[PDB]
C-alpha cells in the first residue's frame, strides 16, 4: 500500500556552525527515487534533492543526500540561521508520493462544493504534469491528485476517489480541483505543483496554498 | 508500378492508332485485307506488350537471379 | 555508482552492466562494457559466450492475413570472454572478485536506433521495430536455464546548435501567393509548434479552409515497402481571404499520444518491455533500417471543382541530452 516514510527526529535543537544530519526510513525499496523538501513556516515547500544525490539548480553546496539501504540521509556541513525550516521526505517510485513526517530544525456542509485554479505561465500541459496536494494543521504533506495530459491519465488518492475531479484547460493553462462533497478532513492548505514529463525530479515548483476553512 | 504504368501509356498509344485506322480504311485503301490485319495486329500487339512489360521482370526474377528472471541493481564503490 | 545486474534462470550465471543507453554521435557510439560472472565451477570445459544483436522486425495487415513477415538480422558479433579495461571493468572485478570477467563491444556507427511500431490491440507477442540484446550463454545450441538476455537501446540526442529557420513559399497563376514559416526547427517533446502563415489572394474566387497537420514518415528500407504517412495531429480553421488581400496568421500545434493510441504502425521510441514511450524522434541522416522523419504540410482550399495549394516544412524532433540516464519506466 501506502509505503510508511519514517521520518525519525522530530525536532532538532540544531545549534548554528554544526554538523546536522536527517533520516528517513521507507518500508519497501523505493530505489534512489527520494527527494528531500523545505518548507519555511507559512510558505511552500522548496526542493533540495532529487535521486537521493543530486543537489537541485540554486542549492547552496552545503546539503548532501546519501542511500545506504533503504535508510536516506540528509546532511548540512554548515548551518546557518538561513536555514531553519522543516525538512521533508518524499519517495516518487510509486503511485502515492507517500511524504514523510517533518523534521524541525529550530534553535461548510457536505453538500457544499468550491474550485480552485492555477494560474501558470511559461508551462504546457503537455511536457509537465499537474499535481494537487494539501497540508492539514500540524500534519505532514498529503497528496491529493495528479494529471498529465501528454498520455492522458489521472490519478486520485483514496479518500477522495468521487468528490474530487481535477482537470486543466490548455488553452488558458489552467488547473482546475473541483471540490464537490467537503468531509471533515478538507480544513487545510492546498498546494499546487508542477514537474516534468518523461522525467521525474521532485516537483520543481509550486504555488501559493489557498487556506480552505470547511466542514463546520 | 513501373510495369503497370508502361503498359498502360503502350495501350493507350496502340488504341489510339488503332480505332482511327479501323474506321478509315474500310473502303478507301482496301476493305477484307487492311481492316482484319490492322484489328488483329492490334489484338496480338497488346497482348503482347502486356506480357512483355508487365510478366517479363518477373520471369527474370524467378528464373534467372533466383537468389531473391527480474532486473536488479549493486552499488560498485 | 548504480549498475544494473542479472542472474540466470538456474541462477549460476550473472551479468553486471554499466548502463541501458548508448548515445551515437558523428563519432563512435558508446561502447558496451560488462561483466560476466561464473560463480560457482559447475562449467567444467563448457565456457561462457557473449553475443551483441540487432533485430529488425516487420509485419503488416495485409501481409498478415496473406501470411508473409519480414525478419533480418543486421549485426551479430561474439566474443569468448571466460579465457584495456576501463575504470568501471576494473571496479566491477575489484568488487565481485576472480570469477569477474570482462566483455566490451563496439558498435560501428552507421547503424539504426532502436525503433518500435505501436502494436494493435489483436497483436499480443514481440513488437515490430529494430532492437538490440546482449545474450550471455553457457556454451562450449543456446538453453534457456543457462542464458540471460538484457535488452540495451541506441539512442540519439538533439544537436546542441540549432540550424536555420525553417520556411517555404509558393505562387500559382490561374495569381496566388502563399508562405509559411516556423519558429525553429528543432522541437522538443511535448513542446507547442507555432508556424507562421501568410496569403496574398488577387484572384476573383476566394479561400474558405486552411488545415495545418503533423505528418509522421515512416521510410522501411529493407525488404522495400512504401513509407508510413500519419496524420499525428491536425488543426482545421475555416477562413476567408477576399480578392487583392492579404491574410497572415500564426497558428499552435501540439502532437502527442493521447489522441493517437489507436494507430497502428506508428513509430515510438525503444521501449524495454511495454512501457509507454513517446512518438520516435526524427533519424539524423549524417540507415538500414527505420528512418523517421517529420513533417508540417500547410494547405488552403481555394474557392469552389477546385483544388488546394499545399507547403510543406521538415523540422527535427528529438530530446535534448539528459544529465541522467532515461528510468525506461513510468516515473510516479
Amino acid at each position: 500500500g501506502d509505503i510508511q516514510m519514517t521520518q525519525s527526529p522530530s525536532s532538532l535543537s540544531a545549534s548554528v556552525g554544526d554538523r546536522v544530519t536527517i533520516t528517513c526510513r521507507a518500508s519497501q525499496s523505493v530505489s534512489s527515487a527520494v527527494a528531500w523538501y523545505q518548507q519555511k513556516p507559512g510558505k511552500a515547500p522548496k526542493l533540495l534533492i532529487y535521486s537521493a544525490s543530486s543537489l537541485y539548480s540554486g542549492v547552496p553546496s552545503r546539503f548532501s543526500g546519501s542511500r545506504s539501504g533503504t535508510d536516506f540521509t540528509l546532511t548540512i556541513s554548515s548551518l546557518q540561521p538561513e536555514d531553519f525550516a522543516t525538512y521533508y521526505c518524499q519517495q516518487y517510485k510509486y503511485v502515492p508520493v507517500t511524504f514523510g513526517c517533518g523534521t524541525k530544525v529550530e534553535i461548510v456542509q457536505p453538500g457544499g462544493s468550491l474550485r480552485l485554479s492555477c494560474a501558470a505561465s511559461g508551462f504546457n500541459v503537455y511536457s509537465s504534469s499537474i499535481h494537487w496536494v494539501r497540508q492539514a494543521p500540524g500534519k505532514c504533506l498529503e497528496w491529493v491528485a495528479s494529471i498529465s495530459s501528454y498520455y492522458g491519465y489521472t490519478y486520485y488518492a483514496d479518500s477522495v476517489k468521487g468528490r474530487f475531479t481535477i482537470s486543466a484547460d490548455t488553452s488558458k493553462n489552467t488547473a482546475y480541483l473541483q471540490m464537490n462533497s467537503l468531509r471533515a478532513e478538507d480544513t487545510a492548505v492546498y498546494y499546487c505543483a508542477r514537474s516534468r514529463q518523461f522525467w521525474y525530479s521532485g516537483l520543481d515548483y509550486w504555488g501559493q496554498g489557498t487556506l480552505v476553512t470547511v466542514s463546520s | 508500378a513501373k510495369p503497370i504504368g508502361f503498359t498502360m501509356y503502350t495501350t493507350c498509344i496502340i488504341w489510339l492508332a488503332f480505332i482511327p485506322i479501323f474506321f478509315g480504311t474500310a473502303q478507301s485503301a482496301e476493305k477484307m485485307y487492311i481492316q482484319t490485319t490492322t484489328l488483329t495486329v492490334s489484338m496480338s500487339l497488346s497482348a503482347s506488350v502486356s506480357l512483355g512489360m508487365l510478366y517479363m521482370p518477373k520471369v527474370y526474377i524467378i528464373i534467372f537471379h533466383p537468389e531473391q528472471t527480474n532486473t536488479s541493481s549493486t552499488k560498485t564503490t | 555508482t548504480r549498475v544494473f545486474k542479472k542472474a540466470s534462470p538456474n541462477g549460476k550465471l550473472t551479468v553486471y552492466l554499466g548502463k541501458r543507453d548508448f548515445v551515437d554521435h558523428i563519432d563512435l557510439v558508446d561502447p558496451v562494457d560488462g561483466v560476466v560472472l561464473v560463480d560457482p565451477e559447475y562449467l567444467k570445459e563448457r565456457r561462457v559466450y557473449v553475443t551483441l544483436t540487432c533485430a529488425f522486425r516487420y509485419g503488416r495487415e495485409d501481409l498478415d492475413v496473406l501470411g508473409l513477415t519480414f525478419r533480418k538480422d543486421l549485426f551479430v558479433a561474439n566474443v569468448q570472454s571466460f579465457p584495456p579495461l576501463t575504470r568501471l571493468q576494473e571496479r566491477l572485478i575489484k568488487k565481485l572478485g576472480e570469477h569477474a570477467y570482462p566483455f566490451t563491444f563496439e558498435i560501428p556507427p552507421n547503424l539504426p536506433c532502436s525503433v518500435t511500431l505501436q502494436p494493435g490491440p489483436e497483436d499480443t507477442g514481440k513488437a515490430c521495430g529494430v532492437d538490440y540484446e546482449v545474450k550471455a550463454f553457457c556454451a562450449e545450441k543456446i538453453h534457456k536455464r543457462n542464458s540471460v538476455r538484457l535488452v540495451i537501446e541506441k539512442v540519439q540526442y538533439a544537436p546542441e546548435r540549432p540550424g536555420p529557420q525553417p520556411t517555404a513559399e509558393t505562387t500559382r497563376q490561374f495569381p496566388l501567393h502563399l508562405e509559411a514559416s516556423l519558429d525553429k526547427e528543432i522541437y522538443y517533446h511535448g513542446e507547442p509548434i507555432s508556424v507562421n502563415v501568410h496569403v496574398t489572394n488577387n484572384t476573383n474566387k476566394t479561400v474558405k479552409k486552411i488545415k495545418i497537420s503533423v505528418r509522421q514518415y515512416a521510410d522501411i528500407c529493407l525488404f522495400n515497402t512504401a513509407q508510413y504517412k500519419c496524420p499525428v495531429a491536425m488543426e482545421e480553421a475555416d477562413d476567408t481571404v477576399a480578392p487583392s488581400s492579404t491574410f497572415c496568421k500564426v497558428y499552435t500545434l501540439t502532437p502527442f499520444l493521447a489522441n493517437n493510441r489507436e494507430k497502428r504502425g506508428l513509430a515510438l521510441d525503444g521501449k524495454l518491455k511495454h512501457e509507454d514511450t513517446n512518438l520516435a524522434s526524427s533519424t539524423l541522416l549524417r540507415i538500414l533500417g527505420i528512418i523517421v522523419s517529420y513533417k508540417v504540410k500547410v494547405k488552403l482550399v481555394v474557392s469552389r471543382a477546385s483544388s488546394d495549394v499545399a507547403v510543406e516544412l521538415p523540422f527535427t524532433l528529438m530530446h535534448p541530452k539528459p544529465k541522467e540516464e532515461p528510468p525506461h519506466r513510468e516515473v510516479p
